[PDB]
């Protein structure tokens, strides 16, 4: 009973939620820093039928 | 793809509860039915006690 | 053939935001039809509620 005093259920349920919370903070800063269209996608010009042309 | 994890978590506990809310009160509509039927009998049984000469 | 990065980018977050809007719109509108149908079903209790001899 003590023990269970110490550290409710409440506070478990609290904890969980803040790393639920953080992990959805932490994939919405890394999805930031990853995006293709900012790099990747230099060229979005229609030349897939002039690459094909070249391969 | 964006995991919304807390709003899963959160999605998750507002069906319980409404799962438990739904069955308490299906619970009660049950109870409601049987005691209309109860409620009926004893209006048949005030009848029989009318006619049998028993007021 | 310029790039204009900082004009897709919002354009991209412009119709991210527009695309939210117009789902919520589509989910209120649904519950409108509902609500319409819940009250068009209370209105036919009403009238046999009158007819039954219950005021």
């Amino acid at each position: 009973g003590e023990k269970i005093k110490t550290v409710s259920p409440e506070r478990t349920e609290r904890v969980m939620d803040s790393v639920m919370e953080q992990r959805d903070q932490i994939e919405m800063m890394t999805e930031a820093l990853s995006d293709p269209s900012l790099s990747e996608g230099i060229l979005d010009f229609e030349d897939d039928a002039a690459i094909d042309e070249q391969l | 793809m964006v995991k919304n994890w807390l709003f899963g978590k959160k999605r998750k506990e507002d069906a319980d509860a409404l799962a438990t809310l739904k069955g308490q009160q299906n619970r009660l509509q049950a109870e409601a039915r049987n005691l209309e039927r109860q409620s009926d009998e004893q209006k048949i049984l005030a009848s029989k006690m009318l006619k049998a000469g028993n007021k």
